RNA sequence: CGCUACUACCGAUUGGAUGGUUUAGUGAGGCCCUCGGAUCGGCCCCGCCGGGGUGCCCUGGCGGAGCGCUGA
RNA sequence: UGGUGACUCUAGAUAACCUCGGGCCGAUCGCACGCCGGCGGCGACGACCCAUUCGAACGUCUGCCCUAUCAACUUUCGAUGGUAGUCGCCGUGCCUACCAUGGUGACCACGGGUGACGGGGAAUCAGGGUUCGAUUCCGGAGAGGGAGCCUGAGAAACGGCUACCACAUCCAAGGAAGGCAGCAGGCGCGCAAAUU
RNA sequence: AAACUGCGAAUGGCUCAUUAAAUCAGUUAUGGUUCCUUUGGUCGCUCGUACUUGGAUAACUGUGGUAAUUCU
């Protein structure tokens, strides 16, 4: 069927190649699992030596890491947004290795909460939902707020961060590869990458 | 200067770049750490390596190759592909009936990595063994010698 | 092609079997096992070829279907088992223990040893690594996996291990000045004491031996097994002690144990 | 068409040729597997169903 | 230069012979249909008395159907 | 922790994830009769995972016959390289997208021919060579020709399957079944080769 | 005996059609992979009906279809 061999291939002159046999089973090719955005839906596939590769084929979940505070979170696949191979790819919507999406930013909020101990910051049309302010009011004992006054020495987040959070999506990157082991999984971009691929996306656009 | 020339983001994978910093202890790039390795068989480190900005994933001293295998040598020919140059090892193969020798030559297409700065047509070069990079290129530069017929 | 191979033609057998090609087309075949294909003893061999205990490989498998043969103090009914450089071999019935020992022609001897130096074997270490918890493992030439090893064993050192236990009792230090067998190449079988090794960065280090009468030759590291600290041996060897003669001397001493003994 | 016929409460089989059509006429067009009232095989298959 | 012992080239020949050598179309196929799913399956709303932690209700053979729930 | 000439090695630590087609941590057999509602000795068979035991696969450092009445070849169709991916057991234009025009040649590229499988090796000895190697050992390839697969650790397997092409067997004409370049044997081809 | 299960059937044997840096030979590498089996063999390292659980299905018994098969 697909094959992966060589010989195939024009030499390194440029004359044609004579193959000496027909094509065997270990220089095989599979058809590519395009990972579309969808409920979880993950073929296996029989590789050489009896192991399991899973073959996704539907993926909306992902572990993705957020890598500076490093607090990793299962979270949803919303969208794609670039690819720096083809783009097709972003306009079908497949997960691939090393393309942007857009995931939630809901677990990562929430433990942001579960670290707040910041000074005012954007809380002006609030929210008057009751029992949510006690992950940000609470009652507490001194030295628990003390420790957290010490965590709000250290806490910067960036500002396109920020206006990521503002929106509810994130932008990640897929450092796994789902057609390969059924996982989408990433860290959010950061700093001069997410710098580089806004301006990316924007000139897209 | 730019070294972002391509679609996707080019760094060095071992290198973490988002480190939380200190505003009051901030002014301007401090500074982005730098990964590299000393290869073996006694080679050393090209300072450009070590302080340059580019990112070579090929590079035998800030890349992912391991050099192992043949350490040869050839003279550069050709300088017309991106990071790749073409260089020629001339050897003389002997023909028993006559008890002469024959001259031969073959080209080999090795990697060169952005440490090694205006190498030129005719310099030495010292190529190291490294897995298949391309459909041609195995072997790695890892040393360039100025030739005698040099400024 | 499609798959591993299960026959062994006799003359592509290894030479040190000292296989006839009248005899038949095939060799036996070792099965996989602690010991190379091109470098073991299968136990049909040793027991035929060899010890003449059988006369067929029938027979071999009566024996060791008796249970009669141990190797390393476990009974072994696989007549095709690879058995090596060390390994001991015990046979409770007929009440002897045999030591494979190369000879200094390259070749295994029939080395038998007392019943008590059958209770341990040396073993050349192969890898150390530390896995699973940082716990340290040791890895032998006898394929032998010896969990918590001593911290000063490094690779290319050989272990003095207790076959009944498995456990590690001694071990030597490869330095110069101890003494060593060559287990592969033209050297091999000889018998000698370490003087100098050379380091080939990427490449194979050499070892330069020398034996008791004074000859020095040389082999790549991974053909050097170190048996004693010292010149002196933590085994029994052969009949001959590791030196290799001359073809003329060897023709001098045939010449006149003929002339001595009639 | 013959029929082979079994009864598994008793564990008892019977393959009755029968050569006539409109026996069989209440059989055609459904698929294996369906249940049919085969009251016109025989004036004894009342309140059957094969 | 009016005799034969003397296959091929040129054949105003396209008359013939195991002759696949690549365009352009059609087209086999592990059905990898995400449109497909009468069948086959321990509770799912019962027939009813198998019998209990209470000849008194967390029950051990679905007689038996309904694109309602799930399963290759 | 410990290694290598060299790791983005090994080991460790924190945050998490863990597949309809799930994921390892045991629902079973062996004749003797023995111990202060319980314990015990030898085995057999399984099973993740580590150890290159047997390998396989992929890297071309060097070496191959004749031919110029074959001098330029490769690049809608990857040609040489770079970047990111897909696929693959893995490295890789292996495939895709984008980018750069490269890459190979009189030190015979490319093309053609071979009554070319390669090698160990075989036919005279002055020395040097010239021919041969289908053939029992090693490596490769193929099973009428192509192609595509299932199972499996391992096959693109043919004394496995599925098609087409060429032949060809039985048939009640609806259908069914094929692959001796295995051992013997036939026919054919031949100057040329054995016993069902 | 049958039959289910497991394993082997990818070895061996034959032939040399294809194949001209292809195969192959010496050398080296896999720090770029997989590996049934053998041999060592992590195998109470998981912190809220276990005195043994469940659809089945062959062999076997019976009814058959087809001119025909190691069909069913």
């Amino acid at each position: 069927g697909i094959s992966r061999d060589n010989w195939h291939k024009r030499r390194k002159t440029g004359g044609k190649r004579k193959p000496y046999h027909k094509k065997r089973k270990y220089e095989l090719g599979r058809p590519a699992a395009n990972t579309k955005i969808g409920p979880r839906r993950i073929h296996t596939v029989r590789v050489r030596g009896g192991n399991k590769k899973y073959r996704a084929l539907r993926l909306d979940v992902g572990n993705f890491s957020w890598g500076s505070e490093c607090c990793t979170r299962k979270t949803r696949i919303i969208d794609v947004v670039y690819n720096a191979s083809n783009n097709e790819l972003v306009r079908t919507k497949t997960l691939v290795k090393n393309c942007i999406v857009l995931i939630d930013s809901t677990p990562y909020r929430q433990w942001y909460e579960s670290h707040y101990a910041l000074p005012l910051g954007r809380k002006k049309g609030a929210k008057l939902t009751p029992e949510e302010e006690e992950i940000l009011n609470k009652k507490r004992s001194k030295k628990i707020q003390k420790k957290y006054d010490e965590r709000k020495k250290n806490a910067k987040i960036s500002s396109l961060l920020e206006e990521q959070f503002q929106q509810g999506k994130l932008l990640a990157c897929i450092a796994s590869r789902p057609g390969q082991c059924g996982r989408a999984d990433g860290y959010v971009l950061e700093g001069k990458e997410l710098e580089f691929y806004l301006r990316k996306i924007k000139a897209r656009k | 200067a730019d070294i972002q020339t391509e679609r996707a983001y080019q760094k060095q994978p071992t290198i973490f770049q988002n480190k939380k910093r200190v505003l009051l202890g901030e002014t301007g790039k401090e500074k982005l750490p730098r990964y590299y390795k000393n290869i073996g068989l006694g080679f050393k480190t090209p300072k450009e390596a070590i302080e340059g900005t580019y990112i070579d994933k090929k590079c035998p001293f800030t890349g992912n190759v391991s050099i192992r295998g043949r350490i040869l040598s050839g003279v550069v020919t050709k300088m017309k592909m991106q990071r790749t140059i073409v260089i020629r090892r001339d050897y003389l193969h002997y023909i028993r009936k006559y008890n002469r020798f024959e001259k031969r030559h073959k080209n080999m297409s090795v990697h060169l990595s952005p440490c090694f700065r205006d190498v030129q047509i005719g310099d030495i070069v010292t190529v190291g063994e490294c897995r298949p990079l391309s459909k041609t290129v195995r072997f790695n530069v890892l040393k360039v010698t100025k030739a005698a017929g040099t400024k | 092609a499609r798959g591993p191979k299960k026959h062994l033609k006799r003359v592509a057998a290894p030479k040190h079997w000292m296989l006839d090609k009248l005899t038949g087309v095939f060799a036996p075949r070792p099965s996989t096992g602690p010991h190379k294909l091109r470098e073991c003893l299968p136990l049909i061999i040793f027991l035929r070829n060899r010890l003449k205990y059988a006369l067929t490989g029938d027979e071999v498998k009566k024996i060791c279907m008796q249970r009669f043969i141990k190797i390393d103090g476990k009974v072994r009914t696989d007549i095709t088992y690879p058995a090596g450089f060390m390994d001991v071999i015990s046979i409770d019935k007929t009440g002897e223990n045999f030591r494979l020992i190369y000879d200094t022609k390259g070749r295994f001897a029939v080395h038998r040893i007392t019943p008590e130096e059958a209770k341990y074997k040396l073993c050349k270490v192969r890898k150390i690594f530390v896995g699973t918890k940082g716990i340290p493992h040791l890895v032998t030439h006898d394929a032998r996996t010896i969990r918590y090893p001593d911290p000063l064993i490094k690779v290319n050192d050989t272990i003095q291990i207790d076959l009944e236990t498995g456990k590690i009792t001694d071990f030597i230090k490869f330095d110069t000045g101890n003494l060593c067998m060559v287990t592969g190449g033209a050297n091999l079988g000889r018998i000698g004491v370490i003087t100098n090794r050379e380091r080939h960065p990427g490449s194979f280090d050499v070892v330069h031996v020398k034996d008791a009468n004074g000859n020095s030759f040389a082999t790549r590291l991974s053909n050097i097994f170190v048996i004693g600290k010292g010149n002196k041996p933590w085994i029994s060897l052969p009949r001959g002690k590791g030196i290799r003669l001359t073809i003329a001397e060897e023709r001098d001493k045939r010449l006149a144990a003929k002339q001595s003994s009639g | 068409m013959k029929l082979n016929i079994s009864f598994p409460a008793t564990g008892c089989q019977k393959l009755i040729e029968v050569d006539d059509e409109r026996k069989l006429r209440t059989f055609y067009e459904k698929r294996m597997a369906t249940e049919v009232a085969a009251d016109a095989l025989g004036e004894e298959w009342k309140g059957y169903v094969v």
